[PDB]
């Protein structure tokens, strides 16, 4: 929230980050608006420390690295991580691969939908599938 | 419904003698894979998967390809430290998944069932590009945020919509 209370929940963050299952819940849940805020002093520290503390499940600093905030994090070290951009940064055949691979789920799984509905068409008996409204 | 909208549209004795000496072929391939411990018998591994992919260059054969048992046998030679055997029988899967993909599917599938590695993962999801180059995952971009998902929710993601696709066809 606002910079104090942003602070104690990052101070929070980053203590309860020794956890063994702490991605096992959905970790990434806002690490794309941590990447566009990332300010204030304490901001951008706390930025630098939560990206350093993600640095080590490396798919998921490789995910990271596909949102690909290599630009901001130029302009905050020139303000004033090193490691994140050894590692991250310069490694995107996994991006592309992901990137590709999204996109193909989505259009797979309307073309099976729309196959269905015609089916159904076909058969007249009423669209029964679990989820599927 | 043809002959209302398009009724225009409406010797496989050389295609079976073929799909037996393909499953010859493979005899003889597996039996050098078996031998892949010197390079000559491994280059001739190489020409005998190059004439599979040329066997498998065929359309409607498909029955065939898969009658003769080959789809083992090319589960096989993916699991083959062959490195260049590898990619190039991956380049003859994906030219026998134009011809259907219930083949594809269970190809895949059965290649799952070996926290794997990194490098295991990424060559599932390099076969799957493979597969998704397919005309029916070819369509439009939707020019709007496609939020990007973590790696093992791909890996679940993509075991999903395999199996799904798999039983689509197989109802038929």
């Amino acid at each position: 929230p606002n910079k104090t209370l942003l602070l104690s929940v990052l101070r929070v963050i980053t203590r309860l980050l020794d956890f063994p299952e702490a991605m096992v819940l959905p970790w990434h849940e806002v690490l794309e608006p941590c990447l566009n805020c990332l300010s204030d002093s304490e901001i951008v520290q706390e930025l630098t420390c939560f990206l350093h503390r993600l640095a080590s499940h490396k798919d998921y600093a490789v995910v990271l690295c596909c949102l690909g905030a290599k630009e901001i994090l130029s302009k905050v070290l020139d303000k004033h991580g090193c490691e994140l951009r050894d590692l991250v940064t310069e490694c995107e055949k996994y991006a592309q691969l992901y990137s590709n691979l999204t996109s193909s789920i989505l259009a797979g799984c309307i073309q099976m939908v729309l196959g269905q509905i015609e089916d159904h068409r076909r058969t007249h008996q009423p669209i029964n599938i679990p989820f599927f409204d | 419904e043809v002959y209302a909208n398009c009724p225009g549209l409406l010797d496989e004795v050389a295609m079976g003698e073929m799909e037996a000496d393909v499953q010859a072929l493979v005899r003889r391939a597996a039996r050098q894979l078996a031998e892949s411990g010197t390079p000559s018998l491994t280059a001739a591994v190489l020409h005998t998967i190059h004439v599979l992919s040329a066997y498998a260059s065929i359309g409607p054969l498909t029955g065939v390809f898969r009658e003769t048992g080959a789809l083992d046998l090319l589960m096989h030679m993916l699991c083959n430290p062959e490195p260049q055997i590898r990619r190039s029988a991956g380049k003859m899967l994906q030219a026998l998944a134009a011809h259907d993909a219930g083949s594809r599917a269970h190809v895949l599938l059965s290649l799952s069932q070996q926290h794997m590695d990194f490098d295991s993962r990424y060559t599932l999801l390099e076969l799957f590009a493979e597969t998704t180059s397919s005309e029916e995952h070819c369509m439009a971009f939707e020019g709007i945020h496609l939020p990007q998902i973590p790696g093992k929710l791909l890996f679940s993601l993509v075991k999903r919509y395999l199996c799904v696709t798999s039983l689509l066809d197989q109802l038929n």
